């Protein structure tokens, strides 16, 4: 039961501008890390898989970065449909445990 | 085109079994690439795992959760169901069911496309 | 150093192209249900994922078996029914006059003849109204069947209406189906299903217009096997349906004589009413529409600033140069010139066109073999759906940004392609071979 | 209920796809026209024969995944086990051996039936 | 012949009746009117080459008795072994376990799959 | 290219001819025309299905050169070993025991029985 | 010479009046009499 | 209705091979269901066992007897044989032939149908 | 990895008075907690363990109760060495988890 810690866990920025968010686990889950996003309302959306591949159809401004137990996601600008709450996940091994979530 | 529906009571007295049904337009349970899963978010928190479902009936489920939860998908109709038992005031949340590709080796778990999510309050 | 050894696998999931005889599962009529295996209600597909599949529309054994499945039924179902020989007599004809208008001049003819009886050594004098199309001149006139073949007349009681055909393949074989949209019948699909059984091929017969056919999800699409090349047909399928409403306001009547011992003739008798030739309506703003999305797409592939000009049928015989079809137990030859009249360049009112109503039908472009139609009692009316087109581009001086469409048809192939785009057929070979480190004993 | 999923794992890589074998052999056994539909029957049945026949020769009679003792050649194919069960699927494997096939039947053909003289040989002793 | 003592113990209780497997066994193999005959005998056919399959896919090929792994559950019945082989019948054991043998059918086939994937793993090693 | 040597040892001695069983095995499954072609092929089929079940029946179900615990009667045949597999054909010894085949097929199915119940006594301890 | 097995304590539900094979046998005999009539001399020139 | 008859040698000289054919009318021998016995009862003495023969050739005999006995049983023609060889003075007896329903484990060992019984003598 | 949590974090009382901490697991640990009583400055000291069964070498006063995933311990009468920091442990499962410690 590995525990994600998001950091920070809650921002707020302004368009056009750089931002990092920072995954901690307890264990070394080598790369096995997918980043998410949730909108407000709908279910969640997959943007980032194996730390660094980017998944097909997301904007190319999301990019993903770390190992071992630190790794980080970066939006190099930001933009006005970049307002949802980003999230980890635990994908190698069961159970599989989400972050807390933070709200851009 | 692929999208998952949740059906079941939104309400329900909050000591018995509760049954979500979600199903599948689209890919099919049968076929042995994909996992249902059935991932819930409380409010005012985060996404937690409850459990998945393969074509071939061999299930797990959250460790937290492994004694009051029990998926059970049908290919005959192509859908899945989640009865939860003994349900408390910590089951408030929305209901995702979700599929991974796991199914062949090419990826690990892979969550990419989400049910529309069924808010159950209890 | 490898230690790796042969291992064998039943049952992999591999598969290769291949041609089979696929089967009904249709769910009396000419069509014949009997004949044919029931389906079961609840349908299995099964949607592969990650894979993607070289298929080609121009290279399907499915039209070709479906082809001659449809002429061997067409035959088949006209085997049991009388044979009219006895009526390639000699007829005395004049022209009608009671009630006539003038479209309708030229036209059907009040014939008489003397005819063989239920009693061999007896004659009897009978008439009937045979359309000019039928009769052809030696005042005596002459079947045009007379010098070629006998006709069978086709059973009053069998209709003609398409009935849903669901094809299937055989133990070890499977129907894949190309889900992938905007897919133009060759090259690889990566949306990719397995099917049990094809969906509800209504076997209709047309030419220049595929009535009652699939609708394309996305827009029009335009299909060829090669577009650069002319003499290959153009299969342009719309995604939305163009109504068209077809009628015969003559009220006819159908009289049964008895030609011999059993086989009884049905024949036109009084045309109640007012004579006016069967007329075809089609909405001249939906047709425009559709026209519009047509051209768009075709200066998709032709160009964004060439013109484009759509006229009416070259030339040839009546079933290629007029729009024939077949429904309530008649067939119409309406004549397709008003609608592909145009050129397209960078309210209620609805187009009205005059149908020929034959007897004497030679379908499938066979020699040999003619299918006088008896005659439907009452006025007939029929709408339908327009979904389809087979256009031909008019080679030659056309290397300038002239270009002119069309329309074609003739062979009933590609009736039948433009349903069947989407499945192909392949075997499974269930035995592999692969490296592992396992060792027997 | 018998289709229920056939092959499905296509475009899974071997070692998943090799998980679900059983799925894609149920299917493979189950005037005029009567007779089209009859030829189809037989034809299926003699393919579902022949395939058993050629199983039960190398030994591997009522086995879905039965592996012999035969060596590997590197020259069929030089890729190595983590890329050919974790990398490749069926389909691109069969085409990459598809004229590599027969000398390696012939290969288990032979080892089976030696394997079955000395098993009698020893027996007899 | 083949017919000599056809089915014959259909009243003897199922221990009984599961001494003359072979009797049964044996026998269940062996112009519009030539089509016929033929249809008859390509249905049988493949009526048993599907139930061969069946018993080849749970592992138990070219065995009459031939008893697997899968655990009993009490739901199908609560019968005792006394009161079943000695005291009922085969018709009536049928008409009794016939709701859940699909079910027990499914159990068979992935057990016998668990089985070849662990002895494959065990011989990997 | 499956014929390849149909028949090739009918003239060599048991011992030779039984290393080339494969050969002759392999070749036993592969409009009124169309029907006595689809009959040959039925009839083919069912006089393929019927060898494999009697093979089967046996115990011998995927084996080609299968043997057996049942004892030879010296009634049968009184030529000893050398005499047998060094010095007679296939054909001469099937002309020979021509006349004892029947009670040789039963022997072995009812020693197959016994062998299939011992073995069941023997497992359910 | 015709085997019959007696089977002893069995007792079988039988209904004549739901027994496909005696329609099975009126379209075999009918089918029969259709193919029996089939190579014989037409008596059409008889309608005098 | 199910019978049984017997044939062969009413009277025979001592010291050779007796055979007596029993044919049964009715229950088939092939089916498993059923044992055919032997039974024997000399004048002035009690019923007496020789031997069955099943189906499959499980045949037993008499302790006794086994060694001057053989039974044997031909399902096609539908009948059963003994053979008593070297059969002495105290051998005149009443052959009779019956059905016991063994087979079919409902009931035990129980001689229900009997044979008319011939008279061999000796 | 149970996660245990303790509740209050952290309370304050005065002597000769009844007080009581739970205890909550994640999971459902059965009948597997020990509590321990770190006194500031001194090495942890057992207490209790398997839910109640009271280890001999302590007064009586201490008890033990709940079950699945809900425990508390019980101080019937506060004492003066009775201000030391009450901790839990998850011997169920390996590995063993303690709690964040509460502070009397
Ligand atoms: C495209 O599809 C449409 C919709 O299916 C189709 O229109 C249908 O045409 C058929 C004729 O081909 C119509 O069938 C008739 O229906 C009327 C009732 O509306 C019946 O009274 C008619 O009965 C006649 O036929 C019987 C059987 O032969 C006789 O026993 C009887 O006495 C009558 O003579 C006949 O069944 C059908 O109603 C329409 N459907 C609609 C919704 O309009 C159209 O024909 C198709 N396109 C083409 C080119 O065929
Ligand atoms: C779909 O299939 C393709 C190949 O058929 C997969 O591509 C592989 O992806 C893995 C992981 O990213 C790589 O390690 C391989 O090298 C890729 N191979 C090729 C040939 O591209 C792809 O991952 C599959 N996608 C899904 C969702 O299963
Ligand atoms: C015919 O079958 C019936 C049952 O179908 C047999 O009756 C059984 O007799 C035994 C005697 O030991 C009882 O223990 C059983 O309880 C009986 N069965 C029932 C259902 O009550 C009968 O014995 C059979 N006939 C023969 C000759 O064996
Ligand atoms: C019928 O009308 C046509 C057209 O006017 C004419 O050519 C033809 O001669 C007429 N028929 C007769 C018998 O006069
Ligand atoms: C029909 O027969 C009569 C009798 O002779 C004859 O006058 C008439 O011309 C015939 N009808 C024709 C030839 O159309
Ligand atoms: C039959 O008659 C028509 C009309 O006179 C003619 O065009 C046709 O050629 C004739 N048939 C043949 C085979 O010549
Ligand atoms: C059809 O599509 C394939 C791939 O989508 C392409 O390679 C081919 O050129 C297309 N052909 C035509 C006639 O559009
Ligand atoms: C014709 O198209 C309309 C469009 O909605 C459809 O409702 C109708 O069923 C179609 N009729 C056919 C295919 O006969
Ligand atoms: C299409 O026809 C043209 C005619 O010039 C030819 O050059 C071209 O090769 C054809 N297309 C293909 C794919 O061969
Ligand atoms: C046709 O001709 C016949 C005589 O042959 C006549 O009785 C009838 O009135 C004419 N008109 C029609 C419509 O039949
Ligand atoms: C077709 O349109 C014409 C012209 O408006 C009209 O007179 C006729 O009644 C219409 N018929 C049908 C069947 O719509
Ligand atoms: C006939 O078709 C026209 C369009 O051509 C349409 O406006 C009208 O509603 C149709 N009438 C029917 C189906 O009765
Ligand atoms: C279609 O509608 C447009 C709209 O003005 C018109 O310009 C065009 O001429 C129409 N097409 C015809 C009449 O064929
Ligand atoms: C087509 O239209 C032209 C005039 O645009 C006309 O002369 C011709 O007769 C029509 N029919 C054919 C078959 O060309
Ligand atoms: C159709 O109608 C037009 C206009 O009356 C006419 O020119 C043409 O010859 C007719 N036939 C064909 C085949 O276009
Ligand atoms: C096309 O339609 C127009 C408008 O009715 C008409 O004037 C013209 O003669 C038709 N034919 C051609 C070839 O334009
Ligand atoms: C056609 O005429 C007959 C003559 O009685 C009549 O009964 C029938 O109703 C007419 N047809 C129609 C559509 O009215
Ligand atoms: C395959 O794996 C083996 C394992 O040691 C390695 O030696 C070899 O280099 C690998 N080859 C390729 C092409 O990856
Ligand atoms: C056999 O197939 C392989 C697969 O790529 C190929 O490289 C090789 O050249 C082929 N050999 C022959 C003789 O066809
Ligand atoms: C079998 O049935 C019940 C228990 O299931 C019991 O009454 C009976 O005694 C059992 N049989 C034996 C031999 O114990």
């Amino acid at each position: 039961d590995i525990q994600m810690t998001q950091s920070p866990s809650s921002l707020s920025a302004s368009v056009g501008d750089r931002v990092t968010i920072t995954c901690r686990a307890s264990q070394d889950i080598s790369s096995f890390l997918n980043w998410y996003q949730q909108k407000p309302g709908k279910a969640p959306k997959l943007l980032i898989s194996s730390v660094n591949r980017l998944e097909s159809g997301v904007p190319s401004r999301f990019s993903g970065s770390g190992s071992g137990t630190e790794f980080t996601l970066t939006v190099s600008s930001l933009q006005p449909e970049d307002f949802a709450t980003y999230s980890c996940q635990q994908c190698g091994s069961v159970p599989y445990t989400f972050g807390q979530g933070t709200t851009l | 085109q692929v999208q998952l529906q949740e059906s079941g009571p939104g309400l329900v007295k909050p000591s018995e079994t509760l049954s979500l049904t979600c199903a599948v337009y689209g890919s099919s349970i049968s076929g042995g690439y994909f996992y249902w899963h059935w991932i819930r978010q409380a409010p005012g928190k985060g996404l937690e795992w409850i459990g998945d479902v393969y074509f071939s009936g061999t299930t797990g489920y959250n460790p937290s959760l492994k004694r009051r939860v029990r998926i059970s998908a049908d290919t005959s109709k192509n859908q899945f169901s989640l009865n939860l038992r003994s349900v408390t005031a910590a089951d408030t949340a929305v209901y995702f069911c979700a599929r991974d590709p796991r199914g062949g080796g090419w990826v690990p778990n892979r969550f990419d496309v989400w049910g529309a999510g069924v808010l159950v309050t209890v | 150093a490898e230690n790796l050894w042969v291992t064998v696998y039943y049952g992999v999931p591999v598969w290769k192209d291949a041609e089979t005889t696929l089967f009904c599962a249709s769910d009396h009529n000419v069509w014949a249900t009997h004949a044919c295996v029931p389906t079961d209600p609840n349908p299995q597909e099964i949607h592969l994922e990650n894979v993607t599949e070289e298929f080609n529309m121009w290279k399907n054994n499915m039209v070709e078996q479906m082809h001659t499945d449809i002429i061997s039924l067409w035959d088949q179902s006209l085997k049991p029914c009388v044979k009219l020989t006895p009526l390639c007599v000699t007829l005395q004809c004049t022209n009608v006059t009671n009630n006539i208008t003038d479209d309708m001049r030229g036209e059907l003819k009040n014939c008489s003849f003397n005819m063989t009886t239920e009693l061999r050594d007896k004659k009897q004098k009978v008439y009937s109204l045979f359309y000019r199309l039928d009769v052809v001149q030696i005042k005596e006139y002459r079947l045009i069947n007379c010098n070629t073949s006998a006709c069978t007349q086709a059973c009053p009681k069998v209709s003609f209406e398409p009935i849903p055909i669901h094809y299937c393949a055989p133990a070890g074989f499977a129907i894949l189906k190309c889900k992938d949209k905007k897919f133009n019948g060759t090259g690889p699909c990566p949306s990719v299903s397995t099917v049990q059984c094809t969906h509800g091929i209504k076997p209709v017969v047309s030419t220049q217009l595929l009535l009652n056919g699939s609708l394309a999800e996305e827009e029009v699409m335009i299909r060829s096997e090669n577009i650069t090349n002319n003499a290959k047909n153009i299969l342009v399928q719309f995604n939305t349906p163009v109504q068209i409403n077809c009628t015969r306001p003559n009220n006819n009547t159908r009289k049964s004589i008895r030609i011999g011992p059993g086989q009884a003739f049905y024949a036109t008798g009084d045309i109640i009413g007012d004579i006016r030739q069967a007329h075809c309506n089609v909405s001249k703003a939906t047709w425009n529409e559709t026209l519009g999305k047509v051209v768009k797409q075709l200066r998709k592939h032709f160009g964004n600033n060439t013109i484009i000009r759509f006229a009416n049928s070259s030339g040839g015989d009546l079933e290629v140069t007029t729009h024939s079809f077949n429904c309530g137990g008649e067939f119409f030859y309406c004549n397709t010139s008003g609608l592909f009249n145009s050129t397209w360049i960078s309210s209620n009112d609805s187009i009205t066109l005059p149908c020929r109503i034959k007897q004497i039908i030679n379908m499938w472009q066979r020699i040999g073999q003619c299918m006088y139609a008896p005659p439907i009692q009452g006025v007939i009316r029929c709408v339908s759906n327009i979904t389809g087109l087979i256009l031909t581009r008019d080679g030659g001086s056309t290397n300038s940004t002239t270009e002119t469409f069309r329309p074609g048809g003739g062979d009933m192939r590609d009736n039948w392609r433009s349903e069947l785009y989407k499945y192909k057929v392949v075997k499974i070979e269930p035995l592999g071979v692969a490296p592992t480190r396992c060792k027997r004993r | 209920a018998v289709f229920l999923g056939f092959l499905g794992a296509a475009g899974s890589t071997m070692g998943a796809a090799s998980m679900t074998l059983t799925v894609q052999a149920r299917n493979l056994l189950s005037t005029v026209w009567g007779i089209k539909q009859l030829q189809a029957r037989v034809l299926a049945v003699e393919r579902y024969l022949r395939d058993q026949q050629l199983l039960g020769i190398w030994g591997c009679s009522g086995k879905l995944i039965c592996c012999t003792n035969v060596p590997w050649n590197s020259s069929w194919s030089n890729r190595n086990l983590s890329e050919i069960w974790d990398n490749m699927t069926w389909l691109q494997w069969d085409k990459e051996i598809s004229n590599y096939t027969q000398i390696i039947y012939g290969l288990l053909e032979e080892s089976q039936n030696q394997q079955e003289k000395n098993e009698q040989d020893l027996l007899a002793l």
